[PDB]
């Protein structure tokens, strides 16, 4: 009534709607995942260098999971601007670089962009527009030692100051005086580099702390370090939508019998339309169908005599139909799967036709 | 670790006929008992091949066609860059036993790169200095080579078949499976072919051409195979 | 003055043409709160300058 647009129907056929099996779950299939990016020899290494010699490490062509990094509850100060930590995992740029180094704990906030200080501007510089991270954490129980850890040295003495990811590694004598020397201290002559005192009895904020800032460079090439990407299981005979290997579809997936050859990843038949893929996992060749879909139609004696109707689901199986999941006895026939009409034996006369050579009509309905 | 050289080994180069050779597989999707057109860069059917028997430097513009009649693997090295020196980034390729040995940096080049055999053999002195670099990759007979280089990606296809004719090129069709992908990205001009070994090699003969872009119809056997494949632009029969 | 207070953080993002003034401690981190500020949490609202 509602697609006539009307409050009287009379005998006939008609179409109404449509209908197709809806997906079930969700499947993804990934490569196995492996080359982790080495960062336990940067963030648990023997020792780490001087603030004004710090350690560049380079990068690339790996994964690294920031998850367990950020999960990490033995970091004092966490620091990121360019991004949040919770999106590590998804946006990533060409390489990362790492600057591992040691200072005082009241010196870590000193290293952020547009900082002034000691460390900011005569051992390491950072750019206003830095992108990245900022990791510091305790190391009293390692670098500092109760005999007192010189080993460890901080530019105090320089004309000017350092650019962004700079590092000056000079030992000449800083002159103040416009009096020369010659590599020697004297009235206005002292060396740059002052050694550190750390030691156990020293309270908090003089202790020495690992300071590693990870920045993310995005030149031309292609982006290769992120986060890993997720990784699911299969299912059969139950169609759904899965996403192998960023090749994202609907459709059922069965035991196939082709042969790929051994570089290929999934085949087509025809118009470009994917009908067999392999899986990144296990390499194994599957069959693609997506589940039957089809228009349904009303089979209705007329408004004027009475009131009851049969359904057809044009080309479908009688295995799957879903109110009228019951109704009457069923019947399965070429052109499609009947409701509500009942079989018989008998061959009259043709009414409301149906298809593949069978037709039904009001004794019921028949 | 070279020095120069005396014996200038330069011969004047022949030609060839190039018949119809050169094909790879151009998509990684499978396909059965299909003829599918797809246009892309090639070597053009029933072209001339130039004929080489120090080795010079030839460009390589959008792509290279190399191959080698050789016998125990003779042809090991590949130089690839511009400049071929410290100031722009250049690739060195070795064939060994395993599949491919990759250095990408800029390294130095003399007049006469070559590896060195030692007779157990240990010797490697084709450059000079390291500077700086990260790119390192590690995995009787007809050998044909493509190279690549397109969108920021280097692609080397490869393929060896059983010959037993000397001289031409053997009248016959096979295609070339992928073989190398590089994610990474080079504006080379020209390559250089590495010498084997004072050095004695007279007898190093390879074929080279060029590819140019156009469209190619290529039948696809039940199995996924190529076995046959039909020029365009080149006869009023091909175009039917 | 500090008369004018804005929200820095939220679970997601606003539907459009309505209000919030859930005035409650955010986590921050993947340690749960529980009423307390501690580390990984911060107070979604503050003042301007
Ligand atoms: C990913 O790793 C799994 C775990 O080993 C691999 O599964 C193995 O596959 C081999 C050969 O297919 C079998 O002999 C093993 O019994 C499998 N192990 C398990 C636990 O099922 C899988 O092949 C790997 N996928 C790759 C390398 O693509
Ligand atoms: C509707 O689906 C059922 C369930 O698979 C089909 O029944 C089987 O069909 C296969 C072929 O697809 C036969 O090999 C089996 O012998 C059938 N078994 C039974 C118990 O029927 C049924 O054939 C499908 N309907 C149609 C019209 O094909
Ligand atoms: C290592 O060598 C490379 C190659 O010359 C240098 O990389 C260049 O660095 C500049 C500076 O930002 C960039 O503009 C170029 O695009 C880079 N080119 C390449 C090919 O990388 C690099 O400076 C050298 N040093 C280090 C530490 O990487
Ligand atoms: C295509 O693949 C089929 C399946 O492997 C090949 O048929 C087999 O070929 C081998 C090789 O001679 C025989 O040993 C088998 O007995 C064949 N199987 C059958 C069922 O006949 C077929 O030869 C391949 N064809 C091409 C052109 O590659
Ligand atoms: C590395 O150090 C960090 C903090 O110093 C710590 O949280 C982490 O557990 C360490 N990892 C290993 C493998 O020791
Ligand atoms: C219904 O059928 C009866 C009997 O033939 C007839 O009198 C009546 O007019 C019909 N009404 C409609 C709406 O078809
Ligand atoms: C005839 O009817 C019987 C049941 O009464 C049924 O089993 C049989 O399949 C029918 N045959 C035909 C040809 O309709
Ligand atoms: C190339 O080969 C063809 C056929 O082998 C020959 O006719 C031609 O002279 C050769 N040289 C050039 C420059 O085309
Ligand atoms: C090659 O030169 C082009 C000149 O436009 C430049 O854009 C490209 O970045 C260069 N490639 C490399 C790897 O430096």
């Amino acid at each position: 009534k509602c697609t006539l647009k009307s409050f009287t129907v009379e005998k006939g056929i008609y179409q109404t709607s449509n209908f197709r099996v809806q997906p079930t779950e969700s499947i993804v299939r990934f490569p196995n995942i492996t080359n982790l990016c080495p960062f336990g020899e940067v963030f648990n290494a023997t020792r780490f260098a001087s603030v004004y010699a710090w350690n560049r490490k380079r990068i690339s062509n790996c994964v690294a999971d920031y998850s367990v990094l950020y999960n990490s509850a033995s970091f004092s100060t966490f620091k990121c601007y360019g991004v949040s930590p919770t999106k590590l995992n998804d946006l990533c740029f060409t390489n990362v670089y790492a600057d591992s180094f040691v200072i005082r704990g009241d010196e870590v906030r000193q290293i952020a962009p547009g900082q002034t200080g000691n460390i900011a501007d005569y051992n390491y510089k950072l750019p206003d527009d830095f992108t990245g991270c900022v990791i510091a954490w305790n190391s009293n129980n390692l670098d500092s030692k109760v005999g007192g850890n010189y080993n460890y040295l901080y530019r105090l003495f320089r004309k000017s100051n350092l650019k962004p990811f700079e590092r000056d590694i000079s030992t000449e004598i800083y002159q103040a005086g416009s009096t020369p020397c010659n590599g020697v201290k004297g009235f206005n002559c002292y060396f740059p580099l002052q050694s550190y005192g750390f030691q156990p009895t020293y309270g908090v904020g003089y202790q020495p702390y690992r300071v590693v800032v990870l920045s993310f460079e995005l030149l031309h090439a292609p982006a290769t370090v992120c986060g890993p990407k997720k990784s699911t299981n299969l299912v059969k005979n139950k169609c759904v939508n899965f996403n192998f290997n960023g090749l994202t579809g609907t459709g059922v997936l069965t035991e196939s019998n082709k042969k790929f050859l051994p570089f290929q990843q999934f085949g087509r038949d025809i118009a470009d339309t994917t009908d067999a893929v392999r899986d990144p996992q296990t390499l194994e060749i599957l069959d693609i169908t997506p589940c039957s879909f089809g228009g349904v139609s009303v089979i209705t004696p007329g408004t004027n005599t009475s009131n009851q109707v049969a359904v057809l689901y044009q080309g479908v199986n009688c295995t799957e139909v879903p109110v009228y999941s019951t109704g009457s006895n069923v019947f399965q026939t070429r052109a499609g799967c009947l409701i509500g009409a009942e079989h018989v034996n008998n061959s009259y006369e043709c009414d409301i036709p149906i298809g593949a050579g069978i037709c039904a009509s009001y004794q019921s309905i028949i | 670790q070279c020095v120069n050289f005396t014996t200038r080994t330069q011969l004047p180069p022949a030609y060839t006929n190039s018949f119809t050779r050169g094909v790879y597989y151009p998509d990684k999707v499978f396909r059965s008992s299909v003829l599918h057109s797809t246009q892309d860069l090639f070597l053009p059917f029933f072209s001339n091949v130039t004929w080489f028997h120090a080795n010079p430097v030839l460009p390589f513009n959008d792509g290279v066609y190399f191959a080698s009649t050789e016998k125990s693997n003779i042809i090991r090295g590949w130089i690839f860059g511009t400049t071929l020196d410290s100031k722009t980034q250049s690739l060195l390729i070795v064939n060994n036993a395993t599949n491919v040995v990759i250095k990408v940096c800029e390294f130095q080049f003399c007049n006469d790169p070559f590896l060195g055999v030692y007779y157990m053999e240990s010797e490697f002195r084709v450059y000079s200095s390291a500077n700086n670099c990260t790119f390192e990759y590690v995995s009787k007979n007809l050998r044909e080579f493509v190279f690549k280089n397109i969108d920021g990606y280097f692609k080397i296809y490869s393929k060896h078949t059983p010959i037993n004719l000397v001289r031409g090129l053997p009248q016959g069709f096979s295609a070339l499976e992928p073989l190398v992908d590089l994610p990474i990205g080079i504006n080379i001009t020209r390559f250089q072919t590495l010498h084997i070994s004072g050095w004695t090699a007279g007898a190093a003969a390879y074929y080279v051409g060029y590819l140019q872009p156009r469209t190619f119809l290529l039948k696809y056997n039940e199995n996924g195979t190529i076995t046959d494949a039909v020029d365009c632009a080149l006869d009023p029969l091909s175009e039917t």
